[PDB]
């Protein structure tokens, strides 16, 4: 659910979500990564884990057509930036 | 009314923060299309017939 | 498993006169024809080929004929000249995979049981390689349950010896353009590179706008594969990266600039002695 770019989560938000004290967080967590759920790392003094990669899981057509846009907005800037190099360098490639 | 007619926030009795920070611009977004055109146009001088 | 596949320039070329003299029959769409070649431990290499009656209907999928006999005779006769190449695989120049190539391959595999397919698309409309490299595998499922025949992508590449190089280059005078310097590391990457990266994706939003609207099912793995992308998709707005980015950029345009003061010190030292040598003429004119 959390977005890409921030996709770090904190001790007491996990254990606020998964009803277990805070402490059990860190066992729950290397469990996942153990298990293979999930990728990252624990950082005990700072009290986070940085989750890097979730396992896939089935989405719907509302998710699949929002990863259709996500799609437009790459291809735009794909397309942006072609135009501006053959722009500018159509001098030496003609 | 010179602290009024100038931005000053009027925090605590002739207590008024000045904001030095001046934001503390630490946002940086790696500007590349303009770099990108630098290089070309490097690359433009290099190769031209002068 | 293979792990590359070689096709020199003559198996292609060989492809486009089989697709071209049936062309000139008419009445067909696709050709098929044999592969033969040799192993070099996981790295195979396509020498030579040939052409092999073939022919299908265009409604049904399982009325195709293929002339095993003949593939012996002429296998028999290619062995009789040439001992060192032996059947590797089959090749159709059908633009993208049918569905009796499965069935193409398995008769094939009675012949070279790690039958190796070659799609050789003879009108290319796109910017990238002419050979598509496909090898028989079986696939397990979770929820797809039956285990199909699926054809799974080998890397394919072009290679050539001394005499089909020494051939090409003397035949590639239509369009020669070498200009190995930042030109062409201009013209052959970064503008091929991003338009074949658009291709993709471009074909990626058509599947997904068929998906979404209805006309296609929907295939977990290919959504499972399209989460992975968008999550690999790097941040590069991290201060870490962005400093990182600048410190290595600093470096290369120290390294720059030392290049252009060499260049300018150069062009001055050879402004002086243009000068010299002319004022000396004019002196000795004179």
């Amino acid at each position: 659910t959390r977005p890409a770019n921030h996709r770090q989560l904190t001790f007491e938000e996990i254990a606020k979500s998964a009803k277990i004290t805070v402490n059990e967080v860190e066992l729950l967590v290397m469990k996942a990564l153990s298990v293979g759920l999930v990728k990252g790392s624990i950082d005990e003094v700072d009290k986070r884990v940085h989750m890097t990669w979730v396992q896939p899981r089935v989405l719907d057509l509302q998710q699949i057509k929002g990863m259709k846009d996500r799609l437009e907005f790459w291809c735009t800037d794909v397309k942006s930036m072609e135009m501006l190099v053959e722009h500018q360098a159509h001098d030496i490639l003609t | 009314d010179y602290a009024k007619k100038r931005g000053w926030v009027l925090g605590p009795n002739n207590y008024y923060s000045f904001a030095s920070q001046q934001q503390k611009p630490e946002d940086t977004t790696i500007p590349s299309t303009e770099l990108a055109k630098q290089v070309i146009e490097y690359a433009r001088q290099l190769e031209m017939i002068v | 498993a293979v792990q590359k596949v070689v096709v020199h320039p003559l198996v292609l070329l060989s492809v486009v006169d089989h697709f071209n003299r049936i062309g000139k029959v008419g009445n067909q769409k696709r050709v098929v024809g044999v592969l033969l070649g040799s192993w070099q431990k996981k790295v195979l290499d396509v020498s030579n080929s040939f052409a092999v009656p073939f022919d299908e209907d265009d409604k049904d999928d399982s009325v195709w004929f293929l002339d095993h006999d003949y593939l012996e005779n002429m296998y028999g006769m290619f062995k009789k000249v040439n001992a060192r190449e032996r059947i590797v695989g089959w090749y159709h120049t059908g633009p993208k995979l049918h569905k009796n190539d499965i069935a193409i391959n398995e008769l094939m595999k009675r012949y070279c049981p790690n039958s190796v397919l070659v799609i050789i698309d003879v009108k290319p409309k796109d910017l990238g390689l002419p050979t598509e490299a496909y090898i028989s595998v079986e696939e397990v499922h979770d929820d797809g349950t039956p285990t199909s025949k699926t054809f799974e992508h080998v890397t394919s590449e072009i290679g050539a010896e001394e005499a089909e190089e020494v051939g090409v280059e003397h035949l590639l005078r239509d369009i020669k353009d070498t200009t190995v310097g930042t030109l062409s590391q201009r013209i052959t990457n970064q503008v091929h590179g991003l338009k074949g990266l658009n291709s993709k994706l471009l074909d990626i939003r058509s599947y997904l706008e068929k998906v979404a609207t209805g006309k296609l099912p929907i295939n977990h793995q290919i959504i499972y594969q399209l989460q992975d992308v968008f999550n690999l998709l790097p941040d590069v707005s991290l201060q870490e990266f962005v400093k990182a980015f600048y410190l290595k950029t600093n470096d290369q345009m120290v390294v720059v600039y030392l290049a252009s003061l060499i260049r300018s010190v150069v062009a001055l030292h050879n402004l002086i002695n243009n000068k010299i040598a002319n004022r000396d003429a004019e002196k000795k004119e004179g």
